[PDB]
């Protein structure tokens, strides 16, 4: 039914991780963990039976993760170690369900990486148009959110009211540093005069840092 | 059997047209033992189609399961536009057990050109110690683009950030953005910047100038 | 000790998956094809795992495991005979 999926990123080691699966019964469905690395390729990681007797692993997943699961507080669990650069991924804990070693009920999906970066908050600035950028009262404007660090980053406009024509690139990295961006297609009939916010909040730093774009 | 190749990458289907997904497996040593999933982006994959031409719980009636040795393929035949994901192949073998390589069904609509704005750099950002001009572009369908920079009229191939964006939720576009990591000096030596955008549709490359001359 | 058996299979806790028709078996945690009147819920002792020839009922016929194919609920799965 419900899966809670908990988890981060982790630079150096091993990461403890586990989903809180809930609402059917334990005593009568396998489990199973997948990952999806970030090249859009899902490599089955391991998967666990109806209690601790019979556990899986992949080739290359073999004597570094751990699948077992608690029955009676249900909540279902999964351990990695080395985790090396090619290692991250969106991982999945997944109902067996369906029979046949399917996949029935995927849970919420935790986003887990591995880079020695060190974790900075977004050095964000605003974007203005220029003098001559003003045209037929249709005006953009955007936030380079640039030298952030681990991503996600969560920029929306007015607090999220301003939604409407939001778009967050996907942040390529330059040097170890993703830097995303924003547009928004504010209309030249409200920007100048009710100032438009670049509500910017990074999980791992905890920010705000709101900046008004300045004309 | 052990193993599973997928076929092809990317597919960009229509509205209302048949589509397929060939697997190519080694024989398929068990022709219900092979399922496909999809994964809508952002979001946990939900099984469709479990052990060949049998559907899960909730699964859209047009899909459909071959696999009668070495190949399976779906059928998708469907008139709504909600199928747009990863739908990706799973046979279950074990402890070899691999998945596909992914099978992104992107969408096709209307050729757009697009909407170009180059914003010259902020003063906090040239105080901060550097520039970094940003030349957005949105609102274009086709996913082929090679945007030119241009210093004082020299190609800056170097230097040139490229993020493309997934396939639009609501109107089936995509969003660019190209970035430059220009140090003052440099910037400061030169005077005039000019982004150049070759599309498809656009035979001659859209550019606008960015000239030092306010902010 | 797993991989010889006596007669009948109720030994074998083996690996073997073909049968004696070349037809792989279906999982003894799945109902389909095969709805399992017998399953690794009545019977945990025995060691019912994946779709592995495996005989928990004591049948004459030999070690058997429900058939992938939706036409013969279960067959036989070929192997020698344990200690000659």
């Amino acid at each position: 039914l419900v899966e809670s999926g908990g988890g981060l990123v982790k630079p150096g080691g091993s990461l403890k991780l586990s989903c809180a699966a809930s609402g059917f019964t334990f005593s009568s469905y396998y489990m199973y963990w997948v990952r999806q690395t970030p090249e859009k390729r899902l490599e089955w990681v391991a998967t666990i039976s109806n209690g601790g007797i019979y556990t899986y692993y992949l080739d290359s997943v073999r004597g570094r993760f751990t699948i077992s699961r608690d029955n009676a507080k249900n909540i279902l669990y999964l351990q990695m170690s080395g985790l090396s650069s090619a290692d991250s991924a969106i991982y999945y804990c997944t109902r067996d369900g369906e029979r046949q070693g399917a996949m029935d009920y995927w849970g919420q999906g935790t986003s887990v990486t591995v880079s020695s970066a060190k974790t900075t908050p977004p050095s964000v600035y605003p974007l203005a148009p220029g003098s001559a950028a003003q045209t037929n009262s249709m005006v953009t404007l955007g936030c380079l959110v640039k030298g952030y660090f681990p991503e996600p980053v969560t920029v929306t406009w007015n607090s999220g009211s301003l939604s409407s024509g939001v778009h967050t690139f996907p942040a390529v990295l330059q040097s170890d540093l993703y830097t995303l961006s924003s547009s928004v297609t504010v209309p030249s009939s409200t920007w100048p005069s009710e100032t438009v916010t670049c509500n910017v909040a990074h999980p791992a730093s905890s920010t705000k840092v709101d900046k008004k774009i300045v004309p | 059997q052990i193993v599973l190749t997928q076929s092809p990458a990317i597919m960009s289907v229509s509205l209302g047209e048949r589509v397929t997904m060939t697997c190519i497996v080694s024989s398929s040593v068990s022709s219900t033992y092979l399922h496909w999933y999809q994964q809508k982006p952002g979001s946990s994959p939900k099984l469709w189609i479990y052990s060949s031409s049998n559907l899960a719980s909730g699964v859209p009636t047009r899909f459909s399961g071959s696999g009668s040795g070495t190949s399976h393929s779906l059928t998708i035949s469907s008139m709504e536009a909600e199928d747009a994901a990863a739908y990706y192949c799973q046979l279950y073998r074990r402890s070899p057990l691999t998945f596909g390589a992914g099978t992104k069904l992107e969408l096709k609509r209307a050729d757009a050109a697009p909407t170009v704005s180059i914003f010259p750099p902020s003063s906090e950002q040239l105080t901060s110690g550097g520039a970094s001009v940003v030349c957005f572009l949105n609102n274009f369908y086709p996913k082929d683009i090679n945007v030119k920079w241009k210093i004082d009229g020299s190609e800056r191939q170097n230097g040139v950030l490229n993020s493309w964006t997934d396939q639009d939720s609501k109107d089936s576009t995509y969003s660019m953005s190209s970035t430059l990591t220009l140090t003052k000096d440099e910037y400061e030596r030169h005077n005039s910047y000019t982004c150049e955008a070759t599309h498809k549709t656009s035979t001659s490359p859209i550019v606008k100038s960015f000239n030092r001359n306010e902010c | 000790e797993g991989n010889c058996a006596e007669g009948l299979g109720t030994n074998y806790r083996g690996h073997v998956n073909i049968t004696r028709s070349g037809i792989e078996c279906q999982l003894w945690r799945s109902r389909y094809p095969h709805k399992p009147e017998i399953n690794s819920t009545t019977h945990p002792g025995a060691d019912l795992q994946e779709n592995f020839c495996r005989n928990p009922d004591s049948s004459t016929t030999g070690p058997w495991c429900y058939t992938t194919d939706p036409t013969v609920r279960r067959q036989e799965c070929s192997i020698p005979v344990c200690g000659q």
